[PDB]
């Protein structure tokens, strides 16, 4: 299974903050997917790797109808933290927090699992977290907050046939549910839908730290967003907090190496000091 | 002692009223924002922990201390904003020839962190010989026993500890105290105290678009510019009351004495009368 | 253990007092005692538990203290339904003990 | 409210087994704080404590008799079972097996009695 | 001084304790305590000293502790070699108290 690779030009932005704004340029700091990145092609026409987990996911679900309808996360995925299975079955999304090992292929019923243990939380909500050319495009922005998941979300249909590839266009996401249980993530597992009895393709990137200038609509969403890790023109938008820069000089930031080595020379004197004539000496003071 | 729970509560009222009339709470130390100001006051992340300790040993469950519980077992930060809830257990936590369904930790290599629970029990090999599972001199057990007989006086009887650990980030607030819920306000001056955010202005009705998930809503500066009913969802902006400033005319001391005021910024509403640019 | 008087004798309407005294008491600080009153051919019935409070159902007449290590029952108004055999109990460090007996002769 | 009821045989062979029974009815014995013991008391003599059970199945006897003592609890039916073995013509009395409610309150509620003679 | 019980009854196997009083303790805060076994015919050898901990070549059924002024020594697992005279010693303002005996019988 060769990994392929995509990009990313304007996608993946969400709302950070739970705040309405209008008609303004906010500058915040978060972890987001850096624009013009590489992205895995894997094509689920079987396919089920462990990727990491290290901070954040760009997970997508590009589908026909059920395709995929699941995801699981952990560290150790041998009964020994507790996972996290987000199934996206008929009118039930129903979050499990337990501890198990599961299996070594979760294909998909209680077909996923098969033991269970002292489970510490489980979500209950109700509502399920999920033509000629219009397909069906969707993506979920994960992140290893420790307060909570922050699940976000955004469908949209696409316009075109054209290959499997993300679309060109700017669409944000909104928080859905906030699950506050706290559990150390490192990996990451899909559960896809095997009804044997391509087809679609899922996209995983990674979150960074990055700056971006999100602009808000009179109406209150984002419509276009600028990463101030590109080409300098980006950084010089970002630090004029505006979108059409003027014809001049501007300076942005200062050019600055940074060591990669690290020496300490201590001097050669091979000779440890004798505390114990003052810590274990028989008369020690008046 | 080891294994202190923690269950979390989130979107719900708590009244700390019911706490007092509980058994005899003479522990109600509230390291913190204030002990009886308590329930007219919303928290966002409240982490209420539990354990069992001796009498001796309350005095180390404020933030900062010494000891053997306080360093090893349960260490709490210099930081720690909330309360602090003891009372004697010796009713139903001490039995006949010793209560030992608690187990505290004895021998630890480092100090304990803020907020870390240690549920691991390993041969505490203390360095300079390699032991393996069993008791020796040099080698011991880290955990031992609590011993709780009714037998002993105030000091060594079994105390539960119950904290609350208020963290009171920047957040829209999900438990909120008990109040009063009262109307809703015209276009006039008030205190508002929505949803944790406590400000005052004029509660006048807009024509803003929220989205689903927005609660707040702000401008270019960190101003809560509008906000949404907790109980009605309707779009309200949040002007402030109306002010400015006050300039007397004095024609001269020397010549009379009548003054004219000058409420630069009124509108002769919120004040002969002359309504100038 | 505990010690208790053996007998104990009190005229009709005169009040008399108990002793439940150390007796190399193991109990420590003596917070909890307990009284009891068994009738001949009847079960033992709590008159008198935490002696700074009396339970619901029984009258003023019974009441109890401790100065320093000796609880005492004083009961007062004496009449012919009281001579029973009245019990002190604690808690030691390895068993619950009773203590011993006092049996209450109402004369005249 | 709380019925206390003992039962068994009241005549026995001396140097035997005992099997008086304490049948509970009224209340959980799982409620914490809870149990029920067994105080013995001699014909024209004291009380004195033998056994006493708790919530968490832990068995309490008396430090001056430990290898006769052997009580029991039996909460699917609701019946406390009492055991003893060297059975002499000196434990001749009549038990009663009383509520545990909490370290305040000693054996708040008794039972009826049973004297089960030994000769 | 410190007092000690006379004649201490234990059944092999079970466990028995000592009680070592104030008796009027000048020993102030009574910090070190330690106790002694001295077999008939033999010399006292140590058994447990600063009995939150225990000497080298005493094994695990001897243990103590002090609640608030009096030491208990606690010896599980009783034997036939182990009648024998126990003393608790701890240091008064003057001089080096040792206190009075306690002989075990374990019969059976």
């Amino acid at each position: 299974l060769p990994p392929a690779y995509t990009n990313s030009f304007t996608r993946g932005v969400y709302y950070p903050d739970k705040v309405f704004r209008s008609s303004v340029l906010h500058s915040t700091q978060d972890l987001f997917l850096p624009f013009f990145s590489n992205v895995t092609w894997f094509h689920v026409i079987f396919d089920n790797p462990v990727l990491p987990f290290n901070d954040g996911v760009y997970f997508a679900s590009i589908e026909k109808s059920n395709i995929i309808r699941g995801w699981i996360f952990g560290t150790t995925l041998d009964s020994k933290t507790q996972s996290l299975l987000i199934v996206n079955n008929a009118t039930n999304v129903v979050i499990k927090v337990c501890e198990f090992q599961f299996c070594n292929d979760p294909f998909l019923e209680f077909r996923v699992y098969s033991s269970a243990n002292n489970c510490t939380f489980e979500y209950v909500s109700q509502p399920f977290l999920m033509q000629g050319n219009f397909k069906n495009l969707r993506e979920f922005v994960f992140k290893n907050i420790d307060g909570y998941f922050k699940i976000y979300s955004k469908h949209t249909p696409i316009i075109v046939r054209e290959p499997e590839d993300l679309p060109q266009g700017f669409s944000a996401l909104e928080p859905l549910v906030d699950l506050p249980i706290g559990i150390n993530i490192t990996r990451f597992q899909t559960l896809l839908a095997l009804h044997r009895s391509g087809a679609a393709a899922y996209y995983v990137g990674y979150l960074q730290p990055r700056t971006f200038l999100l602009k808000y609509n009179e109406n209150g969403t984002i419509t276009d967003a600028v990463d101030c890790a590109l080409d300098p023109l980006s950084e010089t938008k970002c630090t004029l907090k505006s979108f059409t820069v003027e014809k001049g000089i501007y300076q942005t930031s200062n050019f600055r190496v940074q060591p990669t080595e690290s020496i300490v020379r201590f001097p050669n004197i091979t000779n440890l000091c004798p505390f114990d004539e003052v810590f274990n000496a028989t008369r020690f003071a008046s | 002692v080891y294994a202190w729970n923690r269950k979390r509560i989130s979107n719900c009222v708590a009244d700390y009223s019911v706490l007092y009339n509980l058994a005899p709470f003479f522990t109600f130390k509230c390291y913190g924002v204030s002990p009886t100001k308590l329930n007219d006051l919303c928290f966002t992340n409240v982490y209420a922990d539990s354990f069992v300790i001796r009498g001796d040993e309350v005095r180390q469950i404020a933030p900062g201390q010494t000891g053997n519980i306080a360093d090893y077992n349960y260490k709490l930060p210099d930081d720690f904003t909330g309360c602090v809830i003891a009372w004697n257990s010796n009713k139903l936590d001490s039995k006949v020839s010793g209560n030992y369904n608690y187990l505290y930790r004895l021998f630890r290599k480092s100090n304990l962190k803020p907020f870390e629970r240690d549920i691991s029990t390993e041969i505490y090999q203390a360095g300079n010989k390699p032991c393996n599972g069993v008791a020796g001199f040099n080698c011991y057990f880290p955990l031992r026993s609590y011993s709780f007989r009714p037998t002993y006086g105030v000091g060594h009887q079994p105390y539960r500890v119950v904290v609350l650990s208020f963290e009171l980030l920047h957040a829209p607030a999900t438990v909120c105290g008990p109040k009063k819920s009262t109307n809703l306000v015209k276009n006039k001056c008030v205190n508002f105290n929505f949803n944790g955010l406590k400000g005052t202005g004029v509660l006048t009705e807009s024509n803003k678009k929220f989205l689903p998930f927005q609660q707040f809503g702000r401008d270019i500066a960190d101003t809560t510019d509008a906000v949404r009913d907790p109980q009605t969802l309707e779009i309200l902006d949040i002007t402030p009351c109306s002010f400015g400033g006050v300039s007397v005319i004095t024609p001269g001391t020397n010549t009379s004495n009548q003054v004219a005021v000058l409420y630069q910024g009124v509108n002769c509403t919120e004040v002969n009368v002359f309504q100038t640019r | 253990a505990l010690t208790q008087p053996a007998s104990v004798s009190g005229s009709p309407g005169l009040s008399i007092t108990i002793s439940c005294t150390a007796t190399s008491s193991d109990v420590g600080a003596y917070n909890y005692v307990s009284w009891y009153q068994q009738h001949p051919g009847q079960a033992p019935k709590l008159m008198i538990y935490d002696v700074s409070k009396r339970p619901s159902g029984v009258s003023n007449r019974f009441s109890g203290s401790k100065s320093a290590n000796t609880a005492s029952l004083t009961i007062s108004g004496l009449q012919a339904e009281d001579e029973a055999d009245y019990y002190c109990s604690s808690y030691t460090t390895t068993s619950v003990v009773f203590g011993g007996g006092t049996k209450l002769t109402v004369l005249g | 409210q709380v019925t206390l009821r003992e039962s068994g045989p009241t005549l026995v062979k001396p140097k035997q087994t005992l099997t008086l029974t304490c049948t509970f009815s009224g209340f959980s014995l799982s409620t914490p704080g809870g149990g029920v013991g067994w105080i013995r008391q001699p014909p024209g003599k004291a009380l004195e404590w033998l056994a006493l059970i708790y919530w968490d199945d832990d068995k309490r006897y008396s430090p001056s008799l430990k290898s006769s003592l052997t009580i029991t609890k039996d909460t699917s039916k609701n019946q406390v079972v009492l055991t003893m073995t060297n059975m002499d013509p000196v434990d001749t009395a009549t038990y009663y097996c009383a509520r545990l409610t909490a370290a305040d309150t000693i054996f708040d509620c008794w039972g009826q009695g049973t004297l089960v003679t030994v000769s």
